[PDB]
Parts: C-alpha cells; structure tokens; sequence
C-alpha cells in the first residue's frame, strides 16, 4: 500500500520501487555535563552599590560556574529584557565559554540605541556593539537612586542631571566553562542515542577509540567537518561518534494483478539493525535465496534478481547466459546448407511536443 | 644581526583533533624564510612574537610585556624558573635545548605555545619541521606594545598568513606549506596537495589598484589625472578606471557616454569642455606552469591578457623573482615571466595560448616556443611513379571508452534538514523540488546499468576457448582468462590495478559485477577466435585462425597466400605487439586518463555538495541543531529558512550537472557499443574508426567503469618506388589491369596488387581489353601473353 | 504494448514535468499564501511585495528547473533523430555492411513506418540455419603448385575435395578457374594433396 | 549570404548570452539600486547589508 500511495495507482506493475527511507530511532537522551557546582556571582553585578558612568563601563569576567538565568528572567523588575540571537528559555540549557558583565547608566532615550547597529552619539562615542553581537542588555528603572553619572559628547564630558546590564557570549568552537542547570546523566555506549556535551548535542552512536587525543584537545574532526569524537567531560575518555542507521527501502513486488506478495530490500543496511537475505545492496527480507542462477527478472544489485515463481518471491544470482564450447580444430569448418530470413523492428524517438509558456502569464 | 627562520614558527591553530586530512587555516603565523633578529633590549610586539632559544645553561629566565612598563598601564610579568612557573599582571598564575614561544593578542586571551625538542650542535635555526603545543591561556585582554626578555635568543614577529597543515596519522602535523610564499607554494594551497603534477593552473587573479581619488563637480575639488587607474567622482559617477582623452564629440547637452552593454565608457568634465575616455584598469588570471615537483621545483607565472609593463604594479622576495628578470616574455596569452623563448620549434609538451607552449628541458630549465606541427614533407609526386610497399606491420593499438558512472543516490530531504521535524515541515512548502531531484538521480542510476548492459551484454552464449590453444601460432594467453590465477586476464588485472554515507548520500552497486563484465569480456574474446564474425550474425561457426586471417587480409585487400606464405613472421609481430602493449601498461599510467577523470570529476562534485553544508548562507550558524537549541521557534524559522534555500540550490546545481555528466556517458556508451558491434563482431572498412591502419580485428577488455579495445591493423611499411601507366597497348586494344596496377621497374612490365609489390606476368586472365589505344592518355607499348 | 515504450516514455516524462510544473503554482514558497489575490486582499500595498517577492522567486526557480530538464531531454531527442535519420539513410537508401547496425544478421533491406513521434524501421536480414561440419585446407598442392580458392574455401565430404562459398554450402569441382597459383607446396602450413580439373 | 549559417547562429548564440550576462548586472533584484556603491553610501551600514 505504500508503494502504491507512490505511485499514485491501485496497480502496480512488476518491478522494483523505492517508497521511503528506513532511520534508526535514539533510545535515550544523554547530557554530560562538568561536576562543577559553585555559583557565578550574578549578585555582585545586579546588586553592586553604585555604577559607573557610560564612558567607563566596567567589565566582569564571568567563568568556571553554573549560571541561573532563571532568577534573572523571572524578574519583572528588570523594564527591559531583550536577547538578540539567543532565547532565555534557552539560555538555561545553553553553556557559553566566557560571560562578559558591562555596567553603566544611561537616560531612557538612550536605552534603544543600546542595539546592534544602532547610530547616534551615544553608541559612536561611548558604547557600540558588534553587528554579531551575541547575547544582550538588561535594564530597570532606577531613578529612585547626583550628578555623578555624565554622558560623553563629542570624540568633552557633557555631564547633566537607567542602571543597565550587558551579557555577551560566543558559541563557535571554544571549550564551555560557563553551564546552566543542567544535570549530568549516566553515560551509554553501543546504543543509538541523543547526546549533550558541554552544549552542542547531537544523535549517534558513543564508542570506546583508540585515537590519540592531545592533553588540549577537546573533540575530534572528519575529513568533511564533521565531529567524529569526542572527550567527556567528567572523565578523560575518548568516544567516538557514529550515525544512526539509514538507508533507502524498496518494495519488489510481481504485480497485483499477478500476487500481492511483496518483498523488501533496506539498502546498504546490515540485517542485524533491521526468511532474511543478506545481499551486498542490503538485507532482502520475504524473498527466499535459490541457489539456481536463472534470467533477471526484476534487478537488486550486486548480481541479484528477484523472481515469483515456485508460488513465491526468490532471490538468486543471475545467469549470465547459455554455456557453450565451439567445437574448434585447426582443420574442420562448420559451413550452412539453408538460411532464414528475419525481419525486426526497430523504434527511434524523433521529435518531443513543442510547448511555449509564458513567464508572465505563470508567474 | 640576522638569520634565516626556515620552517619554524608554526602551532596548533585550535583544540579540534584531526587526522590524515590536510586543512587549510588563515591565522597569525610567522612566514616561512623570513628574517628573525638574532641576540635584553626593549622590542616591539606588533601583531604577535615568535621566541627561540638554544640556552644550553637555560640562562633565560622570563619575560615582560606592556606598553608603558613602568606604571600608568598594566604589564604581564613572567618568571618562569626551574621550581614553579609565576605568572603575574590582577591576575596571578602558578603552574643542548631549543625553546620555542608563540605570545599573541587576539583581542581576549593571551595565549602562550611551547616546545622543547633536542637539536645538534649548531649556530643557526636548525632544519625539520617541529609543532607547538599551547601551554595556557590567560584571560587578561591587555593591550601590549612593547616587550622584554630577563644567552643568544631569536626574535620573530608574526604575520597574518594562510598556512596548510598535513596531520599526520595521530593529530599531529608533519608539513605546513606557506601559500603567500612563491607561486609553487600558492598551487599547492589551491590544489590542496603537497605534490603538483605537470601542467598550468589558473592559480589567482591579478588586478591593477587604484592610485588616489579623484573628485569633480561644477563651478570640494580636486586636479584630474589621467594616464593611469584612478578612482573617480564625477557629479555622482562611482566608478575606477583609467582616464585618456577622447575623439568622440559629446553634444552640449549630453554628460555621459554609454556603450551597447550599458556601460560608460566616456565622461564629461564638470569644470571643462574635455571628453575623457574610461578604460577599466587592468585585470586578468594567474597561471602558475609547472612540471612535476617529482622533477623540478621550478616555475612559470603567466598574467592573462596583459602586457608586459603593468605585471611590477599591483610581497614576499622570493614572489619578486617571478616580476623582473629581463625572463619576460610577451606572447597573445599574455606576460610570461620565468620562461626563456628559443624559437625552435618543438611538439606542444604544457599549452599557452595563441599557439605558444612551454617545457622543462635542458642545467633544466622553463622554455617557450611556437609548437610544431608535424615533420615536413614532399611527396614525390609524378604522373608515371607510384610508391609500392613491399612489407608490413601488423599493429596493436589501444582504446579506452569509459561506459558508465558510480550510481549515486542523494537522500534529499536528510541532506537540506536532517532529523529535524521543524525543518522538514519548512521544506514541505517549497513544492516538489525535492521529488523531482530524487526522480533525476534514480533516472541517472538506472541508465548507468543500461549503458553497461547495452555495452557489454551483446552475446547470447557464453563461448569457451577449447583447451588446445593451437591457434596458428598466435598467442592470446595475456588477454584469455587464466583459471589458475576474478578469473581476470592479465591485461585486465593491469588494468584494475592501475585505475583506482552519511549526510544522506548512497551509492548503489552496479547490477553486473565486474566478474560478470569480465564472463562477457571472456565469452566475445572465445567467440572471436575460434569462429570469426560468424557468431555476431548466427550461430557460432567454427574456422581455423589461419584461416580467420586469410579471409581478413582479403578483407583489407590483400591476397590469401600473402598470409599463408608470413604466417610465422605475422604471429610472432603480433606477439611482439600484444607483449610491447603489456610492458606499456606496466611502465605508463597516463592512457588510463578518461576513466580517471570521469572518477575525479564525480569525487570532486560530490565533495563540494558535502562542503556546501558548511556554507552559514547568512544564518546564524550553519548547525540546525544549534539554532534550534540557541532561538525560540517563531525567530528561527528565518535562519533555518535561509539554510533550506542555500542547501537546495546546492543540490540543484549537483543534479544539473550530473544529468550534462550523464548525457556524455550515455554518448561515450553509445560510441562503445557501436565499437565493439563493429570492431570486434565483425572487420570495419570505415577508416580511423578501428584504430589506424586497415582493420583486421579487435579484441575487448573490461576496465572500471569501461571497455578497452585491442585494435589489430595492418601497416605498409617499406614502399618502393616503380614506374606506372593507365593502360598497355598490345594488338591496337587498350588493356587494363582486373585488379591491381601495372609496374616497371626499369626493362619489363608486370601487373601487381595494391598493398603489396608481388608482380605476375601480364597475361589475357590478368587483363581485360577495352577500347582503342587512341584515347587513354598515358598509354604505354608493351605485349600480352596468351 | 511494452515493445513501443521509447516513444510512451518520452511521452510520459513530457507530461510528468509539464504536471509538476503546473502543481507547483499552488505552492507557498514561504509566504503566508499561495494566491496573489487573497496576498494583495488581506495585506496592504507596503508589506504584500514581501510575499510576491517569495512567489516570484519560488516561480522562477520552477520555470527554470522546468526550462533545463526540457532543455537536457531535448538534447537527448535531438541525438535519437539524428540516430534514426543516419540510419534512414544507410539502410533504407541504401544496404549497410556495418555489423548490427540494422538487425541481427547480413542485412538485406529496411523499410520504414511512422509511429506517433517517432519512426520504426522494419529490418530484413539474412541469418544461415543449418550448419554442417566439414574437413577444409588453407590450400591444396597439386604437382609442385600450390593452390588457393579464389572466392569461398576448401571443404572434403570424407574423400573427395570441393570449393564452396562462404556462407551457403554449394560444392564445386575444384578447377583453374576456381583456384590461383602462387608458389609452391613447402612454404604453406596445412597444404593438402588433390588434383585440379583443367 | 546565407550557406555559413551554422558558424554565425553560434557566433551570435554566444555573443548574446555573454551581452544578457553582462546586462543583468544593470538589474535591481528588488533593492532600492542596482548601484553597489549607491546602496552603500545611501544607507546605515546594517540595512545596507
Ligand atoms: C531449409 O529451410 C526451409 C525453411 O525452414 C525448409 O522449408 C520447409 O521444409 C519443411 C519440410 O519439407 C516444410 O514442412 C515447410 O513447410 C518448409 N517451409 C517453407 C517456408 O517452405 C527447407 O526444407 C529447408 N531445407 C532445404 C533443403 O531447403
Ligand atoms: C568530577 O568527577 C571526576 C570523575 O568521577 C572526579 O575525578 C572529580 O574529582 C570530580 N570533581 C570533583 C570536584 O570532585
Ligand atoms: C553485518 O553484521 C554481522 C554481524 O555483526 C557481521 O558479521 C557482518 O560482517 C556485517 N556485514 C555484512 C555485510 O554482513
Ligand atoms: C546453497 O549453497 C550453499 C553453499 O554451498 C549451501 O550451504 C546451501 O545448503 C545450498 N542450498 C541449496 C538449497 O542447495
Ligand atoms: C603515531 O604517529 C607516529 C608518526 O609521528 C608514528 O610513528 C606512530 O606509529 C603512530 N602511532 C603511535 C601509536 O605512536
Ligand atoms: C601590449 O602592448 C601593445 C602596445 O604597446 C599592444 O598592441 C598589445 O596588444 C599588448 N599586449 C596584449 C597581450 O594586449
Ligand atoms: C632564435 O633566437 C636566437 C637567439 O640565440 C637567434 O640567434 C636566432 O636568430 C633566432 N631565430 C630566429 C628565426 O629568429
Ligand atoms: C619484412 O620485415 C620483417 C621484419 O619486420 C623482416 O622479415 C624483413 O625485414 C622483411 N621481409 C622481407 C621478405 O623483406
Ligand atoms: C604466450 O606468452 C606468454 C607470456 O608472454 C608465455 O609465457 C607463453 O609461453 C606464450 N605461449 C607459448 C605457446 O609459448
Ligand atoms: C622515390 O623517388 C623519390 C624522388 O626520386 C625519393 O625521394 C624517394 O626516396 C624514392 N623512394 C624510395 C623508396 O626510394
Ligand atoms: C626487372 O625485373 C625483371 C624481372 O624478370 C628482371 O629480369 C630485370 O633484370 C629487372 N631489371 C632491372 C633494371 O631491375
Ligand atoms: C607527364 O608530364 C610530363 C610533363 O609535361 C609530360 O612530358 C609527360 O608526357 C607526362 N607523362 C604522362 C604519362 O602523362
Ligand atoms: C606504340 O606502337 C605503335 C605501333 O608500333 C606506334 O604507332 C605508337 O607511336 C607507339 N607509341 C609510342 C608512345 O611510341
Ligand atoms: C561438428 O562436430 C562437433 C564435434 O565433433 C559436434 O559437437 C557438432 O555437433 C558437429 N556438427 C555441427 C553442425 O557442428
Ligand atoms: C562425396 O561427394 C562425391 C560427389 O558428390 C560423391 O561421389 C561421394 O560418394 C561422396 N562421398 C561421401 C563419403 O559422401
Ligand atoms: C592439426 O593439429 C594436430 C595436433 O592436434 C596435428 O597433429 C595436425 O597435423 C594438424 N593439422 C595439420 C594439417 O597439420
Ligand atoms: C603430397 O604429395 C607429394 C608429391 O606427390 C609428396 O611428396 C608428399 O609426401 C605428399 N604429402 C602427403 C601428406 O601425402
């Protein structure tokens, strides 16, 4: 029934068909993360007793500690919270390599122009921020708490009379020292499983390798960029990493108007991960193996046929033709005393239908 | 004072681990030969410090670096010893020889790389290659300017530089290669390879720089320049190019100048009634010719289309030997640089253009020349001389016809997405795109096995060659299957020998085997010689191999006891040939180049459809998984969009150009078919189709993904020189010969065959009488014997 | 009906793609609809380009892919005919010698049909049925002559020596007039014994 | 003046498709110009991209 939803017909005409692909599900999601506990000092940043002004923002490396963004985003006294690039839903569950803190205070005109390609005096002579700036900008309301916060004019403090908090993260490659709350899981191996390291999580297959892992190397790489290994976190392991199994399906069938048995073949995919055949283009299942060799009937791969015939779907290797020796000799000559005449038929395409579509019209 | 830094300076770009892959990198290095202060004085930092020492008593202790170094700023302070390593700034850390020290500031981060490794006794940097292995990283972002050392020390600054890395089996790096180097080094980094085979490679392309900015507007200003490429404002027109003054006539009112293709091409003063002429500043490619670095290491540089006065204008020393040196050559190509001219002509060894090519001969050197055509020649032609041979070659050539492609399936939708359920569902609305470019690849799939059927699968029996091999003399033991070892002639084995799944990608298996090619192979080879072209036609008739040749010689025109009577001397040539052609393959892999290149062409196409998923296409990230995990659902549906459209262009051009691919094979497996129809079932009297020569027979092999024909052909080869005539006149009545031409050598007349001198006595059965002798010109007195 | 399925395939691949490029009208190509008129009637002038734009572009790339496919197929039909025009030619105009160029067999004659765009030749050809062993010499040595056939080959029934041609088993008496002389009996490999009727 | 009709239909074949390539770069594509250097000294650097 699949082949014929593809088909789009009832009928099916004897042969091969390609329906869908054939995936390997994950079993179980794994997350591996450090064994590290201690948390970052986000009170000392949101709670300091003064800020400084917007021409000497100051800097707090955050590293090697858990972060909660949760306390942070669950706050409603924070006036504005946007994150560009990244979600606070995720930030959580997201693990960064070196949070920035820049604090400064600013008037509330200015708490728009603290934006990614934002112009203005205030961002071209004080505070300009990345085209790719990752990660974002907090600020509340503040006038509760004084002439002490003064705002640079020309590049000459012009100084007249909103406490404002900048994250800034960067996920390409480097190792994760900054985790959330997530919680480290038992690890697995020689399973189809979903995976999380550090950040970066995947779908695959973890092993023990044998490859020889420098003391800074955190992961490994294909010819074709692609993470082949891996280190783990909590332990200096190395594991491997494989893909599911995949693979295309084809459905053999005779013909419903002949049978309604079919067979079915899993492309380049060993029988183990699937009245079972083990061919080199797949594991063939509902077609029995003969050891006969007869004329292709319906093509495999690798010299493989399928046939329905005694009633059932059998599977063998082709034969290439009738065996036969000429009876040679350096002085006999095999000679024809009578003829026939034959006439066959032969069929050429010359000519397609001439069609003209107008792209306006179409369009 | 200085010394040369040869191959040193070189580290781990990142913590990625690879293996056995050569990978490209653009970082701050230090360039390979290049001048490294040899030495306490105060130094400059600049972008980044190499550091070297052969401290044979470790006499050097730590370093310091700043800018001031002495309050109002903050300096890094390192007092390395042999108890603990201290590093301060803030920040506090605590952790014969040569010692090596990478220190560089990329904005964050300083990072640090070491290495110790035992050298000989010796003054300078030593030879090798060595890597360096980052000690720690400090998380300072400091700005440095100058730095100190607290006995001899080598001081080299880095460079931003493109660098290609050969990682050896175990993530460690065995070679680097410097592509800013010379030309050589820039070949190998655009072919991402250690080694260059012969040939020309468009490596880069020049173009001529602006030199300032000009301004205009009528009555902020500036002077015009002419005569050189220069950026231009004129009332709003952004452009470059080289100004000269102009014949053309502007009418008052017009301001611009256009040409057909819309662009201008002329301009009018503001401040002025002058008509300038906009030339656009000269550009062109960069082709580095070369041999073999097996050979030589030796270059040529060839700028496209350009003279040879622009090529000093718009690098490292060794690049500037490639711009001067009086070898400057100008040639309708282009400058050639590195190259000698010695105007003798020579057969075309690496093309150039305009009937120029170049090679690597003799002290070896580049040389350019006009190519020649052939070897002159005068025929002696005469209106009573003809030329007779009166002996022959019999030749084996050889052609190879590729027949089929590996049949590759790309899982479309795993490929764009990938176990993304949000994706696969944005993909749903771009139609059936998806469906069509399966339907194309299947359809390619399948014609691939037509080919090959259509080819090979042309005998209905599958014939044995009888144990007796007494074929006259012949020997076809080097291309009859050997049982005892596939089951692969040896020629076939030669061949195989010598011709050599993830992200959605399969490769199908081609339905025959290549023992079942090599059984169709063996069947056509039986069948041929032991019955001749009778089993192309019916059934398979059995006819000695003398006898076989007899019939082709009278085939090609010449008589039956030609061969009966060189029987010996006609196998043991075609021995020798079969033999000569074994020793060929076994010496030489260039003749199986069209299979080859058919496997490189597919190899590199489906390369760059697994590079193109790496392409970021103005997203985020190139990572579905990231920017699902990185943004909420309603903001990235634009970045997974953007992915979705630069992954289905990619494979759309992969699919176009398979099916352009495709149509070539299916035209090289028609042509092949039609060969072995032609060629080997029966003898061709087509000329050059069957090899050069006349066709006597052919035999068939199998090879990766093709057919090679063994052209057997017959060559005249010691012509004699006779004199000739239309026709004889004996009793008042023309004769003319029945079939051949009539010869003298210098006192009789005899009648003899075309293709080989054997003269019999004019007689009445070798005549036939037509005509008046009054009428032919050329007509000779002679008599006839009845 | 499967032996004219060149001329069915074309056919069904010319209406398959003109198919599926009709059905991809109805496609969104990103935009919130996939109809102009329901585009430009909820949304206003300033932000419906947005979605045209998605749409034109979406219908270009189909019209092109559209446009390249029939372009490769045309290509292809274009070889076919010049096949088919090559061998009306060499076959019907004229009788080939090239071995199976037309029909399995020595061919003897062609002639031509029309099929819905397409052509079919009607191939006759010769094809020996019966063969029969026979006992054959490279040449046969009369009194110090050697003798070769001058058109076909030697064959023995047993005991007594014919000439025959090639392809039709017709026995006749070896003569002068059926043989050539050229040299004598030592040099040949395989000569036989007989005599020659003058 | 018409039996070398081949030699000049694919003179002219190529000679057009290299005049369109060319004249598609006076094309707009949906910007506000087709002159690189107008969109970008007409517009703030982040929308100009
Ligand atoms: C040569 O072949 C033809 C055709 O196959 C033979 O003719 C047939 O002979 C049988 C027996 O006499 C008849 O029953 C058939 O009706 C004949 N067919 C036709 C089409 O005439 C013929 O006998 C064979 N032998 C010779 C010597 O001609
Ligand atoms: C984290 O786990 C590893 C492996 O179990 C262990 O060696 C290490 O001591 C742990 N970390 C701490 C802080 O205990
Ligand atoms: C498939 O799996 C089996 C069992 O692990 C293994 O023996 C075999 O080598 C694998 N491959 C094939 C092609 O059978
Ligand atoms: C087919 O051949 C295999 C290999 O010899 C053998 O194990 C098997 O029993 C055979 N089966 C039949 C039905 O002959
Ligand atoms: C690692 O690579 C080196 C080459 O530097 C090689 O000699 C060695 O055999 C490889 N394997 C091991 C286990 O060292
Ligand atoms: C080199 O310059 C001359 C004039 O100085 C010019 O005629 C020639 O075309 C130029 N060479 C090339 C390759 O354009
Ligand atoms: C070729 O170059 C040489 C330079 O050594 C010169 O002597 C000779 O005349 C040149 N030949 C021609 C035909 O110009
Ligand atoms: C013909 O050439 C062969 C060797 O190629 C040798 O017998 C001799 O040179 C020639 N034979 C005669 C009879 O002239
Ligand atoms: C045929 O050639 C092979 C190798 O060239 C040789 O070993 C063999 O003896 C030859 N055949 C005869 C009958 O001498
Ligand atoms: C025939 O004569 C011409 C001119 O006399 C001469 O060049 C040629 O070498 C002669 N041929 C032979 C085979 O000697
Ligand atoms: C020409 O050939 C004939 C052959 O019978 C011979 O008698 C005669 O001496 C030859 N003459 C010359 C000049 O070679
Ligand atoms: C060949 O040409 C020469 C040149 O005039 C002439 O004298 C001679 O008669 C010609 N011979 C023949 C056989 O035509
Ligand atoms: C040939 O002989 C005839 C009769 O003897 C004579 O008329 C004629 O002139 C001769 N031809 C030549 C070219 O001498
Ligand atoms: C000819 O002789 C061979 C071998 O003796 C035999 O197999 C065959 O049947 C005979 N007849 C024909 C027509 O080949
Ligand atoms: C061979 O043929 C001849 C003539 O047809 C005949 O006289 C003779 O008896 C035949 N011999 C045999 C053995 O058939
Ligand atoms: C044919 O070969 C055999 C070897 O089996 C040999 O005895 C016989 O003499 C050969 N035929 C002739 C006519 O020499
Ligand atoms: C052929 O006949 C000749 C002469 O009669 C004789 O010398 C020779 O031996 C004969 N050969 C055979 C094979 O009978």
């Amino acid at each position: 029934s699949e082949t014929k939803c593809t088909l789009k017909s009832f009928t099916v005409e004897k042969g091969i068909y390609q329906t869908s692909n054939f995936r390997v599900q994950p079993t179980e999601s794994i997350v591996r993360f450090p064994n590290i506990t201690n948390l970052c000092p986000f009170g000392e940043v949101f709670n300091a007793t003064r800020f400084a002004s917007v021409y000497a923002w100051n800097r707090k490396r955050i590293s090697n500690c858990v972060a909660d963004y949760s306390v942070l985003y669950n706050s409603a006294s924070f006036s504005t919270f946007k994150c560009y690039g990244v979600s606070p839903t995720k930030l959580n569950d997201l693990c960064f390599t070196n949070v920035y803190a820049d604090s400064f205070v600013i008037r509330g005109d200015e708490v728009r122009q603290i934006a990614p390609g934002q112009t203005g005096n205030i961002a071209d002579y004080n505070y300009k921020l990345p085209d790719d700036f990752t990660g974002c900008v907090i600020a509340w309301n503040s006038n509760n708490l004084n002439y002490n916060y003064l705002y640079r004019l020309f590049r000459p403090l012009q100084s007249y009379g909103y406490r404002v908090v900048v994250l800034s993260f960067e996920l390409l490659h480097a190792p994760a020292t900054v985790c959330g709350p997530k919680k480290s899981t038992n690890l697995v191996k020689n399973k189809c499983v979903n995976f999380n390291f550090n950040g970066l999580t995947g779908t695959g297959v973890l092993t023990e390798s044998n490859k020889k892992f420098l003391p800074f190397q955190q992961f490994g790489r294909d010819i074709a960029d692609t993470t082949d290994a891996v280190r783990d976190p909590q332990t200096l392991e190395i594991l491997d990493i494989t893909p599911c199994s995949f693979g295309g399906v084809s459905v053999i069938t005779p013909g419903t108007n002949t049978s309604n048995q079919v067979a079915v073949l899993y492309q380049g995919v060993n029988c183990t991960e699937v009245n079972v055949f083990q061919t080199r283009a797949g594991c063939l299942i509902g077609a029995e193996h003969v050891n006969n060799s007869y004329e292709c009937d319906i093509p495999i791969g690798a010299g493989i046929c399928a046939s329905y015939q005694t009633q059932s779907i059998i599977a063998y290797t082709m034969s290439l033709g009738v065996e036969n020796s000429v009876a040679y000799s350096n002085n006999s000559i095999a000679i024809p005393t009578n003829f026939t005449i034959s006439v066959t038929t032969e069929i050429l395409p010359v000519s397609m239908t001439k069609t003209s579509v107008d792209c306006t019209m179409y369009i | 004072a200085y010394t040369n830094s040869f191959t040193r300076g070189v580290y781990y770009p990142d913590k990625v681990f690879r293996s056995s892959v050569l990978h490209s990198t653009q970082d701050l290095f230090l360039p390979f030969f290049s001048n490294v202060t040899w030495f306490n004085p105060v130094l400059p930092f600049n972008d980044g410090v190499y550091f070297a020492s052969t401290e044979k008593s470790n006499i050097i202790r730590g370093w310091i670096f700043g800018t001031t170094l002495d309050s109002k700023t903050q300096s890094l302070l390192i007092v390395n010893n042999a108890t603990n390593v201290v590093i301060k700034v803030t920040f506090e850390y605590v952790s014969k020889n040569l010692r090596e020290f990478v220190f560089k500031n990329i904005d964050g981060y300083f990072k640090i790389y070491s290495k110790h490794t035992p050298i000989n006794l010796v003054r300078g940097l030593p030879q090798g290659f060595s890597a360096l292995e980052p000690l720690v990283d400090l998380p300072i972002g400091i700005n440095i300017t100058r730095f100190q050392t607290l006995a001899a020390y080598y001081v080299g600054y880095l460079q931003p530089r493109t660098f290609l890395l050969k990682y050896n089996e175990n993530g460690t790096i065995t070679d680097a290669v410097d592509c800013a180097l010379d030309p050589l080094s820039e070949t190998k980094c655009t072919l991402k390879s250690f080694t260059v085979e012969k040939g020309i490679y468009q490596t880069s392309n020049f173009r001529v720089q602006p030199t300032e900015s000009i301004v205009r507007f009528p009555n902020k200003s500036t002077n015009l320049v002419k005569n050189k490429c220069v950026n231009f404002n004129f009332n709003g027109l952004t452009g470059t190019g080289v100004l000269t003054e102009s014949n053309k006539k502007f009418l008052p009112f017009q301001q611009f100048g256009r040409d057909i293709a819309d662009t201008t091409d002329a301009v009018r003063d503001p401040q002025t009634l002058e008509i300038l002429d906009i030339t656009p500043c000269s550009f062109g490619g960069v082709s580095v010719i070369t041999p073999g670095t097996n050979t030589s290491n030796q270059v040529a540089v060839l700028y496209q289309g350009v003279n040879c006065t622009e090529v000093p204008v718009a690098l490292t020393p060794t690049w500037r030997v490639y711009s001067t040196g009086s070898n400057v050559f100008q040639t309708r190509a282009g400058c050639l640089i590195g190259a000698e001219h010695v105007n003798n002509s020579y057969e075309c060894d690496i093309p150039i253009g305009a009937g120029i090519c170049a090679s690597y001969q003799t002290s070896q050197s580049i040389i350019a020349y006009t190519m020649s055509l052939g070897v002159e020649n005068s025929v002696a032609y005469s209106n009573n001389s003809i030329a007779i041979p009166t002996n022959f070659t019999i030749s084996v050539t050889t052609e190879i016809l590729p027949v089929s492609m590996t049949k590759t399936s790309v899982d479309c939708t795993m490929y764009i997405c990938g176990d993304s359920t949000e994706c696969s569902n944005l993909l749903l609305q771009y139609g059936s795109f998806c469906t069509q470019l399966n339907r194309a690849l299947t359809g390619i799939a399948v014609e691939q096995d037509k080919n090959t059927q259509e080819v090979f699968a042309q005998v209905k029996q599958i014939y044995k060659t009888p144990p007796i091999k007494d074929f006259g003399g012949f020997n076809f033991s080097q291309i009859l299957p050997d049982p005892s070892k596939s089951k692969r002639s040896f020629i076939e084995d030669l061949l195989f020998n010598k011709v050599t799944k993830f992200n959605g990608l399969t490769v199908l298996p081609p339905l025959l085997t290549d023992e079942m090619i090599a059984q169709y192979t063996s069947a056509l080879l039986a069948g041929t010689i032991t019955s001749g072209w009778t089993f192309g036609a019916g059934a398979a008739l059995q006819i000695p191999f003398a006898m076989q040749m007899a019939y082709r010689f009278n085939g090609i025109g010449v008589t039956q006891n030609v061969l009966y009577e060189n029987q010996k001397l006609i196998a043991n040539q075609f021995n020798s040939a079969i033999g000569k052609i074994q020793d060929s393959l076994s010496s030489t892999a260039s003749a199986l180049g069209k299979l080859q290149d058919v496997v490189n062409q597919n190899a590199q196409a489906l390369n760059t459809l697994v590079k193109q998923l790496s392409s970021n296409f103005g997203a985020i990230s190139s990572v579905l998984n990231d920017i699902l995990s990185r943004l909420d659902p309603p903001e990235a549906e634009v970045q997974i969009d953007r992915l979705i459209t630069g992954r289905l262009q990619s494979l759309q051009t992969y699919v176009t150009q398979q099916l352009i691919r495709a149509a070539e094979i299916r035209a090289s497996a028609n042509l092949a078919a039609t060969k072995m129809s032609e060629c080997v079932l029966g003898q061709s009297k087509r000329v050059d189709f069957c090899g050069k020569g006349y066709h006597l027979m052919s035999f068939p092999q199998s090879a990766p993904h093709g057919v090679v024909f063994l052209h057997v052909t017959y060559v005249p080869a010691q012509e004699k020189n006779f004199t000739t005539a239309p026709a004889i006149c004996h009793d008042g009545k023309a004769h003319f010969p029945r079939e051949g031409v009539f010869v003298s050598n210098g006192t009789h007349w005899f009648v003899t065959q075309r293709n080989f001198y054997e003269p019999q006595i004019i007689t009445t059965d070798n005549t036939f009488v037509s005509g008046n002798c009054d009428v032919v010109i050329g007509i000779v007195n002679n008599t006839v014997y009845d």
